[PDB]
């Protein structure tokens, strides 16, 4: 099942003619769909006859009766009005460290001044994401160190033990079944060493 | 045939537990047991029936003598204190450029808060010795494009022309056979071809 | 589990490969100038072993790539714009060992420095499989043919058995290949680029029907 | 500026030495059928240009991973001497620039 | 310019090149060629130019530019959000390249 | 911290790594495993963890972080200068590094 963003990154003056502002990401239906509050919502802020473009489908305003009707990707950005949500999110978890082991970096990401991103996994399951910004975060400056170790991982087929702060939550791939939060470390797996 | 650090390489007060500060580095026996400016130094300033440690072995000072005792790499470190040479040394000669050619960048050395150098060998034998470093030195403006080109050409076993500045002599390397001096340039070079 | 099956992308068509399998370039069997790309490097092409991946999905993806190359040489004018390759489907027995499992052990009997990290990295990456000497027809199961009209865009599969394909419940060895230590001078991993592939297998998949650009993967591995 | 572009040329030369008191670094581009396009990009005294270091990279990278490149120099108001370095395109690897 | 966001699927980056940024001199542009993989030699999405601005005052690379480095060394596909934005590059117009995710399958990347 | 600076031989870094420094967030660690050629995997010296420290308020890469790199991918047996500091790495305590040199030989590294 996917992971569903919080109402609360719901971008008020959404982005236009599909180019979210930096930072946002084009809200999908799939997402759209599974959380009742922002629908609930976007019934109350919705006025009547606009639709909305979405990276799915699209939105029609309560006259139309609050319509959530699919589309190919990119199709509603024909429409004024985008629904964006805002990529970071502070969970409020405390800072600690939470680790994976025997994972693999795939499904690189980026958005403009924003995190760079990767997936990994563990034997085929997307195990957590993580992402890494020098633009923004509590870990924004070690951005230029971590990049380089997720460049060679990436291109190596290196397992790793991946460490993650979930001080603070991703949205940036769209429908994801799997989490993702703040790089803080990655560690080359060594068995004969404790590591993997 | 061994380079010998002159006297003024020399800290005045040498360093616990074998560790040497940055910047300097533990003198070897080799290397004291071919000085004459040192032992003597020494002789004249050594007090007592105490012993001191070099990298590779032992000093009996004082009431001793002024013994200079072969040992183990590191050996001695368990000694209150370890003689240590300062790595670098301001030549005073002028900027001309002087240059090898067929080298290969063999030998990597670097260290805390200092250099990274490599020892540039051809047919075998060592030729030069070149550091780069962007704590300190005349050239610390090159250190970021010279640890590009140094990376390169050592891992891909790369044929150069390299380039040294003696305005300054380093003494990282311990037993060199070789000089040291400020790296400079480097060049992917056809024979005889003006980019040398 | 050694896999029973593995496979081979390769630019010869069933009528010869189905007849007479493929027979490694030489005798060289040393198990790390193999994965370091050295025996199969342009002139120095010996190693006594067949270059197959246990991944068909690997395979796959060179394939749908060296296609694409073609679609581009004929965007910049050195093409037509066609291309036709073939995957082949074997049936993988004792004579097929595994590329990781053999490195590892040839390091973890002449020691660390005696390997190179990314030639390891890769035999994962790869799935390779060491058909030594020789990877025979009867061993050949199917085939599967690709044609692409490069400037229509059509792709056209068609599979194809061999006849002369014996059937038999085996699998690849389980034990790894093991070779004596290499007195060679390797400055690193031989790869060809975009995406990054063993040069073996790379370079085995050739024939007569320019040179392959290969790379040390340790130049590039990192960014500059 | 007479501009000038070569298309699927190849690194064959890469230096990285002191003009003076500026820093430099030079390519040769090479192809069968002709002579040596020599460019170099020179440290243009103005600590910030990012693009030294940037293009520097790139060019190793070119230099790297084998591949033809397509350069854009400028010219040199003095015959055999290498212009400026304008802009620089690595090639599909493996292929051709179109 | 385009009067709105496009998305090409299954593209994968070809060339790259580094200009510098015809303006503003504090940054420069980092362009390459998409291609739609498989598509007719001859399709609009068979050579698609895009360019992004790198700054120059700020050091490293941005995570576009590592990726960008990634998926073009290993031809992986990739999912681009180009427009509305055209830079110039290589004589022709080319679309901003503003977000662009790897493509997992036939499910995100059709 | 360990009583003195230890001196250790033909070490192959195995493994490497980087983690924000516990006690400072203007910093952080690049650790890793090295292993002595011979050493049996019952040995601790088939095993030595260590780290070194990396300024975050200067961009770019220390020499040590170069080196290392292309000692790593090489596989390069080296002689570190270890402790006497001890930092955490993977929940254990590592040997500060504070110099490395290749091996040239049996001489240098007997």
């Amino acid at each position: 099942g996917i992971v569903i963003p919080p109402k609360a990154l719901f971008t008020q003056q959404g982005g236009a003619y599909g180019r979210c502002p930096n930072g946002t990401r084009a809200l999908t239906v799939a997402e759209l769909r599974g959380n009742a509050e922002l629908q609930t919502y976007l019934r109350q802020i919705t006025p009547g006859w606009s639709i909305y473009g979405l990276y799915d489908g699209t939105y029609l305003g309560q006259a139309y009766g609050g319509i959530i009707k699919d589309a190919p990707p990119g199709a509603g950005f024909i429409y004024r009005e985008t629904f964006c949500i805002t990529t970071i999110y502070k969970t409020g978890q405390p800072a600690a460290d939470h680790y994976y082991s025997k994972v693999t970096a795939t499904r690189l990401l980026a958005s403009t001044n924003s995190r760079l991103c990767a997936v990994f996994v563990r034997d085929g399951q997307s195990v957590i994401g993580a992402c890494a910004s020098p633009y923004e975060g509590r870990y924004r400056d070690m951005y230029d160190a971590l990049r380089r170790l997720l460049y060679m991982i990436y291109m190596s087929g290196l397992a790793v033990r991946v460490h993650v702060s979930k001080e603070e939550q991703y949205y940036d791939y769209e429908d994801a079944t799997f989490q993702t939060y703040a790089l803080t470390g990655i560690s080359l797996c060594n068995p004969a060493a404790s590591i993997c | 045939g061994i380079v010998i650090p002159p006297q003024e390489q020399i800290t005045q007060h040498g360093s616990p537990y074998g560790r040497c500060a940055n910047k300097t580095r533990a003198l070897t026996v080799a290397e004291l047991r071919g000085s004459g400016d040192l032992q003597e130094y020494l002789r004249h300033v050594t007090r007592g029936w105490s012993i001191f440690a070099l990298y590779d072995g032992t000093y009996l000072g004082g009431e001793y003598g002024g013994v200079i005792k072969d040992g183990t790499p590191g050996g001695a470190f368990d000694l209150k204190t370890t003689f240590c040479i300062m790595t670098t040394r301001n030549t005073g000669q002028p900027a001309t450029d002087h240059y090898y050619s067929n080298v290969t960048a063999t030998r990597l050395l670097s260290s805390t808060n200092s250099r990274l150098c490599a020892v540039f060998v051809r047919s075998g034998q060592p030729v030069i010795g070149a550091c780069t470093s962007p704590y300190d030195g005349k050239y610390w403006s090159m250190y970021s494009r010279l640890r590009k080109m140094l990376y390169l050409i050592y891992v891909a076993g790369i044929s150069v022309r390299v380039h040294v500045s003696k305005e300054e002599q380093y003494y990282d390397y311990e037993d060199a056979t070789f000089e040291t001096y400020a790296l400079t340039g480097i060049s992917i070079c056809n024979p005889g071809s003006s980019l040398c | 589990d050694p896999p029973a099956t593995v496979y081979r992308y390769d630019s010869r068509p069933p009528e010869d490969v189905f007849q007479n399998g493929f027979t490694a370039w030489g005798n060289n069997d040393n198990v790390l100038e193999h994965l370091t790309g050295r025996s199969c490097q342009v002139g120095s092409s010996n190693s006594a072993f067949v270059s197959t991946s246990s991944s068909r999905r690997y395979t796959e993806v060179y394939l749908e790539h060296r296609m694409q190359e073609a679609v581009e040489a004929e965007r910049a004018g050195r093409g037509t714009g066609h291309f036709i390759g073939y995957i082949y489907e074997v049936r993988a027995d004792n004579n097929f060992y595994g590329a990781a499992s053999s490195y590892f052990e040839y390091v973890d009997t002449y020691g660390d420095n005696a390997g190179r990290i990314l030639a390891g990295a890769l035999a994962t990456y790869q799935s390779e499989y060491l058909a030594h000497r020789r990877i025979p027809p009867e061993n050949i199961r199917r085939v599967t043919r690709v044609y692409h009209n490069g400037i229509t865009g059509e792709t056209t599969t068609t599979e194809y058995s061999n006849a002369r394909y014996v059937s038999q419940q085996t699998r690849a060895n389980p034990n790894p290949y093991t070779s004596r230590r290499s007195v060679a001078s390797i400055v690193g991993t031989l790869v060809r680029m975009a995406p990054v592939v063993g040069a073996c297998m790379a370079r085995q998949a050739e024939s007569s029907e320019e040179a392959m650009v290969l790379v040390y993967y340790e130049s590039i591995a990192y960014s500059f | 500026l007479p501009t000038h572009l070569y298309k699927n040329f190849t690194v064959q030369e890469l230096a990285l030495k002191l003009k003076g008191k500026n820093q430099e670094f030079c390519l040769t581009a090479f192809m069968s059928g002709r002579s040596l396009v020599r460019a170099c990009l020179s440290d243009a005294g103005h600590e910030h240009d990012t693009w030294f270091d940037t293009m520097l990279g790139f060019a190793i990278s070119a230099y790297a991973l084998k591949s033809r490149i397509a350069l854009t120099v400028e010219d040199s108001p003095y015959p055999g001497t290498p212009g400026d370095l304008l802009e620089l395109q690595i090639c599909p690897l493996n292929g051709y620039c179109e | 310019d385009v009067p709105y966001v496009l998305v090409k699927t299954n593209m994968v980056v070809t060339s790259v090149a580094m200009k510098p940024y015809e303006v503003t001199p504090t940054r420069m542009l980092v362009c390459g060629i998409a291609a739609k993989l498989g598509a007719a030699a001859s399709s609009p999405d068979a050579h698609v130019p895009f360019c992004f601005g790198k700054d120059l005052k700020r050091p490293g690379s941005s995570p576009m530019e590592v990726m960008l480095r990634a998926v073009f060394m290993q031809q992986r596909p990739l999912r681009m959000f180009l427009g509305p934005k055209q830079l110039t590059f290589e004589g022709k117009p080319a679309l901003e390249l503003i977000r662009m995710v790897e493509c997992s399958g036939k499910q995100d990347c059709p």
